[PDB]
């Protein structure tokens, strides 16, 4: 199938305690595999999945200049954000920044993306073309005529188009075993009385990837259901995905109910029945 | 890998 | 301006008494950042809590998934204490093996 890489980060300033709080993760689909955190002792780009461990010195020393040199420019930004919209030095403020690129399964480009936010809020991203920026408003517009002047459009393409994708198809193909891959939902119903009048029926999809899925109700079929409880979908914790759509139902009557589980990873649909 | 240099100062 | 984390506790695999497992509190939603995450046993802390690192959706706003080992039991409790800035007090979310 088609894949992404994306690196994020996250600059807080604490004014009058400290310097900015700098955090920055790749994610290579779902999967974290570096990190950063300006409060970790060794201040390195550090490992976080055993197929980027094989990478020589050549690689964490490079990687660790400049995902480093990338804080020093959020911590400038900070400062001239704030200057723009003439907030006060006392309040803490956000920087947050995402960049990468999708490929398919053939390892070509399919498109890449780049966006800034302040303080939870669109900022300035690159367009889809990856040739012009988008500035969200009168501040942004300032940040856009010097990134234009500067042609770093130009070398963000470069990188999107060309690096990027380049780095995607070797952690693809170096932890392609390790890597989650397509896992079929796990499904089964639990029965919980409230009354005995009245019960609850929970359909439960358990370790699944991708995390897309859909759980749907009905009583009497094919006769669809609202009225029922449906969780956000949740990480295991092992790479893959939770969730789980309840219905409540008369002590009756429990059996005219059925589930029904759609996930890419399943030969066919599932239909569940009490 | 993250690109060589950051952007220029906003 | 301010976004308050939704939460959710849970274990990894189901929940069989005796049988190590992964307690999980998943947040998400939030913004700012700055989040105060505990898992709880008989509401005294539990040491050495892991979790991943600080990132974001497409709406920026931050998630975050803490874990520990445990083993269920019938009657000890589990639950996940989480604070933030757009709460008036520490929420505190009980483990429910069946949900």
């Amino acid at each position: 199938g088609s894949h992404s890489m994306r690196y994020f980060f996250t600059s807080v300033s604490r004014p009058g305690r400290g310097e900015p709080r700098f955090i920055a993760v790749g994610y290579v689909d779902d999967t974290q595999f570096v990190r950063f955190d300006s409060d970790a002792a060794s201040q390195r780009m550090e490992p976080r999945a055993p197929w980027i461990e094989q990478e020589g010195p050549e690689y964490w020393d490079q990687e660790t200049r400049n995902v480093k040199a990338q804080s020093q420019t959020d911590r400038v930004d900070l400062g001239t954000l704030r200057g723009y919209y003439n907030q006060s030095e006392a309040g803490s403020h956000t920087i947050q920044i995402m960049y990468g690129c999708d490929v398919g399964s053939d390892g070509r480009f399919l498109r890449g993306y780049r966006q800034d936010a302040y303080d939870g809020k669109d900022y300035i991203a690159l367009n889809e073309d990856l040739r012009s920026w988008t500035a969200a408003d009168m501040a942004a517009q300032i940040t856009k005529r010097k990134w234009e002047a500067a042609h770093e459009a130009e070398q963000l393409r470069a990188y999107l188009d060309g690096t990027c994708v380049e780095w995607l198809r070797r952690y693809l193909e170096n932890g392609k075993e390790t890597l989650q891959r397509t896992d079929p939902p796990k499904t089964h119903m639990t029965h919980h009385p409230i009354s005995d009048h009245e019960a609850t029926l929970r359909c439960w999809a358990l370790g699944f990837y991708p995390a897309e899925i859909t759980l749907t109700w009905q009583r009497d079929g094919e006769d669809q259901t609202q009225d029922t409880e449906l969780v956000e979908t949740r990480p295991a914790g092992d790479g893959t995905f939770q969730k789980w759509a309840a219905v409540v139902v008369p002590s009756g009557e429990e059996q005219r109910y059925t589930c029904h589980v759609q996930h890419e990873g399943l030969p066919k649909p599932l239909t569940l029945r009490w | 890998q993250v690109p060589l240099r950051p952007m220029t100062y906003k | 301006i301010q976004r308050t984390p939704k939460i959710q506790v849970y274990s990894r695999h189901p929940a069989e008494n005796g049988k190590s497992n992964f307690l999980n509190c998943y947040v998400s939603g939030f913004h700012p950042s700055d989040i105060e995450v505990d898992l709880l046993k008989n509401g005294e802390r539990i040491e050495k809590v892991e979790h991943s690192d600080l990132s974001f959706s497409k709406d920026w706003s931050f998630y975050l998934l803490y874990y520990t080992e445990f083993t269920p039991t019938e009657k000890d409790e589990y639950a996940c204490r989480v604070n933030h800035v757009t709460l008036s007090q520490p929420k505190i979310v009980k483990w429910d093996r069946d949900m």
